[PDB]
């Protein structure tokens, strides 16, 4: 939930230009040709395992939802395995999806399973 | 300690042992407490040795119907605190708040327990004995435990914003130290927009720490960021890039004795280290630094090696004399002597040598007269604690400047063995320099690796070598004391013995034997035996031991360089005087927007339709298999 | 510059803060604007005070309705660029253009806002300054936005095509200096298909680049293969199999002086090294290697080991004479002396040795008349820093060819001293053969790995080294200044110790003692203390980072190895006769196809 809503966050202020704190039609027109928060969490709250919630949550260092490749790579060290930088950005290119340099639970889940 | 702790609840478990009130109330025997409460003439003031009402057990244990028929025979017990030595002020309702059952906090509120009620207990208590810390009040508890509503009933039912405890604690400030949450942030901005009304941001604490300083020697980035979102202003979008500013008012607090820079990079937390990549900050002490500190620091450099030079050439002409005497003996080699003070000053080189030795004692000083206050100021453990703040050097060049001020006195006392801290000093100074390569990023690196490396490991090779090399030297005076020392050498007595030896490990001095000469029986068994043992063994060991180390922190030492630059950056721009520098920012009231600086700053974004696709829609190998395998 | 910028664009939000009708116009306070145009005396041709107008405005904050009140009373501002300093050609047409909104910009085209009218600000460059190029003319911005209807649109009401920019360049150079997008192939091939004919391809830059070379040195290389399908042509298939061909005409420009190889193999940016991996040239360098270059590599390198060889014999025998004075001292062994020039040319054996000298004279001329007029074709920076072309292999042997001629020089004038410069020539003359150790497989990237690392960790193990032996070499002669000379050595003065350090902390020479007699007490403590801080600490820790190094550029250096030998490669075919380097490739004039060469390749697919 608290990833989940920290990726309603980042994308409402994606929606949110002038970032006043709402949404409003020609915020929304300029998507469009391109093609509130609480009011934007109940309205996609009504659109939408244990071990893998804790397995990310020991992953994510600051608790942003999204890990980084520091912080692959500090877990990568501290896994014991020699590898250099490059592949590990791979790693990034094999789950990213969307292309922000960044995994949420969704990506996570779709390459564990 | 906590075996105190474990007692008091062991003894707390014998009382609910003890009372059958108390313990039919702790199991809900709801038929015996309906027998109990027709019982009039038992008193219903039992408590515990803790110290408790029974209302405490059953919020404990979410018996409510039994508090309700404890509220009929005594409503008073909702007024009861606790009174026990880490219990001292603990009431009904911050148990009913961890429980967190709203009609249970409905039914103490209906007998209107006091909102305002203070629990300081020695338990509650911001402790590494304590497990979880929230401050006192039950705003707090209310806050950390997420539920609005418990937290809508008190706002509605006074529980005033505005309260602080013991080292200041405010409900922003715990809600900064908490595990970081934008689940509490929601939380944070709510309590935000329920102050009604001069600014309620602008407190500090008994330590004197606003909440904006909290989180940045906090560095909960998230906060941080949210903390920072108000503080935008945009500017215009055009297209696929947009500019903006910020305020960098409270950022910057040069009015104030207490930087805000300092006190971030000044932390014993690590990842506060983190803070520096933000996005204010993070280009505006680039700029600053490629600005000013860069010439700064390299021109500084050179006055210093040419004060270093300067002393190596007063060095080198040391005043000597003919040793008047005679050796008078074979193994014993002298030829010069200290000449007299007096003596000395005799030609016009030995003016030349006096006037360039004013100029190293007058920088001996000068490094005093600046060093000195900074140890007043800060603590010293903090002060020689951080390799970010360059300690080690400070102690070394401190000891340099101890022992020249010493050797000048020592002349000036014709006292003999000048040479001894004179040499000390002489090696000192070279090792001074290692201070400035920091500022090189093709050089600052290496330096804090090796500066890491040499506290790690070294010391484990240490003591075992000197184990090994004593006994084994030993080993050998006792067979070297049977034959000639004319022909063996190395090993006349013990001492010499020793430092053979230690010569003898590390390959600098080739094995002792004579061609010619015989040679006693079991020294080729043991000299192959220390041969096998000692000259590849645990050397080349040491080798691998070395490089995987390295391999490891490799990744950290990059980041701790980054960190260490700002540091030293603001370092010099407390200290050097304001005539060089005009005080970075834009100044807005030019612009009238009044006695406030800004930053401008624009980005060019990339524009992922699939992150846009579903949402507008909604508003119509080998890492991997071992991750896996961790799973 | 950069703060200049943002301290007039804060101007510039001054000066829209400042009139209440550019104000009202980007907040779009319609009833308020009804009365500013209702008002007369409300000028209209007020514009922004730093160089903007009210309908740059309104495009901005795209406020389209506002913009429509605006274009009764005066229309004449959409056809007005304004005069803003790094914006002095900008209309509000790019602004429309940039934000994609149609209807807006069809409300511009009713009032006939002319497309041909070109942009070229400040701002408007090619800059690292500038985050964003997308060119000027706003084609371009239609182009690099993507927004197809609109740019179908401007071909419907003007928008020449063929369009001429500041730097030369036109739609195609810029569709290739982009971020790669597959939606840009799309673009190229929508606007391929409304070109109607020259043909428009056959262009270059301003610079006198055609966008085939763009594409080339700029490496996107989905457009470059992409672009290369229009040109491939396939034969037959059968079964699994596949026989296609390539014309190959452009990819050679033999007839052209700036080949395209040469471009691509020169060129500052990285990422061009891959660009040769795709097959067709892939294919080409190695049928062209392996048919000549390798054995003319080995018989020219074997040339110049048996040049200098002979350099090396004639080095030997040099004419020397007994030193004719006493020497009157100890301390001083000096038995030999130069030979004159007269006492040297006696012997038949000085007759051989002169023709051997002779050899090396006539050797040495021919480097210079062979690489000198290379050197002002290129930059002469741009042609050093380049470790694929050999630079820093070029600079040794232009210093060993100029000392081995200035030697010659001293000799004529019976100068003394020439031991030196022939010891210099005499190793760099040696050192040199490294560049023609490239050839082979099994030596060639080992090379190209040393000649990293020697520039890569090696000053940073240096400067430390030097600091700290100045330290020590000083504390040492400071504690050996008082003592017998005779019995202690290396000491005696500051330069021989410093000297001695440096000698014997690299374990060249073991630790200096005498047991039969007495030594001073600090210097056992002072030894030890240089042993433990000096030996063993942080050689091993060059070690280790040298590890950590190699391990990491262990990938890269074959990739780059790969170039090289093709950049060896072009440089002798340009170097060497046509007579020895015939056509590669099938001449279809034999076939009736005409003046083409092409090359036929098949596989069977996967
Ligand atoms: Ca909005
Ligand atoms: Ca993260
Ligand atoms: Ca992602």
């Amino acid at each position: 939930t608290e990833e989940q809503i920290a990726e309603f966050k980042e994308a409402f202020s994606l929606f949110d230009k002038d970032g006043d704190g709402t949404i409003t039609t020609k915020e929304l027109g300029t998507v469009m040709r391109s093609l509130d928060f609480p009011e934007f969490l109940t309205m996609m709250a009504r659109k939408m395992e244990e071990e893998i919630r804790e397995a990310f949550r020991v992953f994510d260092k600051d608790g942003n939802g999204y890990i980084s490749a520091a912080e692959l790579r500090h877990v990568m060290t501290n896994l014991g395995e020699k590898l250099t930088d490059e592949e590990v950005d791979e790693m990034i290119r094999e789950a990213d999806i969307d292309g922000d340099g960044q995994v949420n639970y969704e990506e996570f889940v779709q390459m564990m399973t | 300690w906590e075996q105190y702790r474990d007692r008091v609840n062991m003894l707390q478990q014998e009382r609910i042992r003890d009372s059958p009130l108390l313990q039919a109330a702790k199991e809900n025997d709801l038929r015996l407490l309906k027998i109990l409460l027709l019982n009039q003439s038992c008193d219903f003031q039992q408590r515990g040795a803790v110290g408790e009402t029974a209302l405490h057990v059953a919020a404990l244990y979410d018996n409510l119907e039994a508090a309700t028929l404890l509220m009929e025979a005594a409503p008073e017990l909702a007024k009861e605190p606790a009174l026990c030595e880490p219990f001292v002020g603990q009431t009904a309702l911050h148990i009913a708040v961890m429980n967190q059952n709203l009609n249970l906090v409905r039914a103490l509120l209906a007998r209107g327990a006091s909102v305002s009620a203070r629990a300081t207990g020695a338990a509650f208590r911001r402790s590494p004995h304590n497990l979880i810390y929230y401050g006192e009040h039950p705003l707090s508890f209310a806050a950390c435990v997420g539920s609005e509503e418990i937290v809508r009933l008190l706002i509605e039912h006074g529980a005033d914003i505005r309260a602080q405890d013991s080292l200041g604690n405010t409900v922003l400030h715990i809600l900064i130290l908490q595990p970081n949450k934008t689940f509490a942030c929601q939380m944070y901005n709510l309590l935000l927009s329920y102050d009604e009304h001069q600014s309620l941001e602008l407190v500090p604490n008994h330590q004197g720490l606003t909440p904006f300083k909290l989180a940045g020697v906090e560095g909960n980035t998230v906060m941080f960021q949210h903390l920072m979102q108000k503080r935008k202003h945009v500017q215009w979008t055009c297209g696929p890039l947009t500019s903006t500013l910020y305020d960098l008012t409270e950022i910057d607090s040069w009015g104030e004795e207490l930087s805000f820079l300092e006190l971030v990079v000044s932390s014993k937390k690590r990842e506060a280290r983190q803070i520096l990549e933000q996005t204010p900050v993070k280009e505006l002490v680039s700029f600053k630094w490629k600005k000013y500190g860069r010439p700064y620091f390299c021109v500084l450099a050179s006055l210093y090696i040419l004060y270093m030079i300067c002393f190596t050439t007063c060095c080198i002409y040391r005043p000597l004399k003919l040793r008047d005497d005679n050796r008078t003996d074979p193994r014993d080699i002298t030829i010069l002597q200290q000449k007299l003070l007096q003596e000395a000053y005799v030609t016009h080189q030995d003016n030349i040598r006096l006037v360039g030795e004013l100029v190293t004692v007058t920088g001996a000083v000068i490094i005093l007269l600046l060093e000195i206050p900074d140890i007043f100021r800060v603590g010293a453990s903090r002060y020689f604690g951080q390799t970010i703040l360059g300690g080690p050097f400070h102690v070394i060049i401190i000891t340099y400047a101890s022992l020249v001020l010493l050797t000048m006195v020592m002349r000036l006392t014709n006292m003999n063995g000048e040479v001894v801290p004179l040499s000390f000093a002489l090696v000192l100074g070279w090792c001074s320099v290692m201070y400035f390569a920091r500022g090189f990023q093709m050089l600052g690196p290496f330096t804090i690796m090796i500066q890491k490396m040499i506290f790690g490991d070294l010391m484990r090779f240490c003591w075992l070598m000197a184990v090994v090399i004593l006994g084994f030297a030993s080993a050998f005076h006792i067979t070297f004391q049977t034959e000639d020392p004319n022909n063996l050498g190395e090993f006349s007595d013990y001492p010499t013995a020793l430092f053979s030896t230690f010569e003898l490990f590390l390959t600098i001095i080739d094995g002792p034997a004579n061609y010619s000469v015989d040679l006693p029986f079991m020294y080729c068994i043991t000299y192959a035996a220390f041969a096998i043992i000692a000259t590849l063994l645990m050397l080349n060991l040491f080798i691998a031991m070395m490089g995987d180390t390295h391999w490891r922190v490799a990744q950290e030492r990059d980041e701790l360089w980054r960190a260490q630059v700002v540091a030293t950056t603001v370092m010099l721009e407390r200290k050097m005087p304001r005539f060089l520098w005009p005080r970075s920012g834009i100044c807005g009231y030019e612009y009238g927007l009044g006695d406030r600086w800004f930053l401008r700053v624009e980005n060019h974004h990339d524009q992922n339709p699939l992150r846009v696709l579903r949402y507008v829609e909604a508003f119509k190998h080998r890492g991997w298999e071992i991750l896996r395998r961790n799973t």
